[PDB]
């Protein structure tokens, strides 16, 4: 059986606290970066609580956090502060392929305990563009950002993003082409900051997506 | 395509 701990051990729980509101979800640590959902920044005027197996790190001002936005996708790369303990760089990413067999790798943090698991294997296919890919692995609210991994080679091919109103269809955001290069080539990095959304609804990958279930 | 909602937490 494949060992997914090398993946689950890099998962971080993120809590964006701004203007009296909070958005919480998961991310994937890699070197000085944290890969996570773009909607984490529905707001960007507060603090970012980052929890991983290394401990709890808090960013005091999110507005100065350097970010790399992935065109058209619910994915963003965050460059953590210089004094943020770096994650390993063994993780592998790639675009989902036709006939991918996938599983969801998750991690959960409690006050006196913690746990991680890998779901059973299931199938998936592109929704229109391929920005979002449909899947049916059970996902609870709050698990956005959790990695979807290929059963074939252990590569991460996307991060969970959303579900339809009846939770019968789930959707993950696919890793874009040349993603690995993006992580290991500063020249390919487009660092910006202060970016935030202004609406409770967005139109990405051919779907209208709300920040929360109406 | 059906409308969706991000499964981020509170």
């Amino acid at each position: 059986p494949r060992d997914y701990n090398p993946i689950s051990s890099t998962i971080c729980h993120l809590t964006n606290e701004s203007d009296g509101h909070t958005t919480s979800l998961y991310g994937i640590g890699f070197g000085p970066f944290i890969i996570t959902n773009k909607h984490l920044f529905r707001r960007n005027n507060g603090t970012l609580l980052v929890q991983s197996l290394h401990g709890v790190f808090k960013v005091k001002n999110t507005t100065t956090l350097q970010q790399h936005l992935i065109d058209g996708r619910d994915m963003i790369i965050i460059r953590m502060p210089k004094d943020f303990p770096p994650f390993p760089q063994k993780l592998k990413f790639r675009e989902p392929q036709r006939e991918e067999r996938i599983c969801l790798v998750t991690t959960n943090f409690q006050t006196k305990s913690m746990s991680s698991m890998v779901s059973d294997t299931s199938c998936t296919f592109p929704s229109s563009d391929g920005i979002f890919w449909k899947h049916w692995i059970q996902t609870k609210d709050g698990q956005a950002g959790s990695p979807l991994v290929s059963t074939r080679d252990g590569f991460i091919v996307g991060i969970h993003s959303a579900s339809n109103f009846t939770n019968t269809n789930n959707y993950f955001t696919s890793v874009p082409k040349n993603f690995m290069e993006l992580l290991t080539n500063q020249e390919a990095q487009q660092w910006v900051s202060g970016w935030r959304l202004n609406a409770d609804s967005v139109l990405w990958g051919g779907h209208k997506v709300f920040m929360s279930k109406p | 395509t059906e409308n969706l909602y991000f499964q981020s937490g509170t």
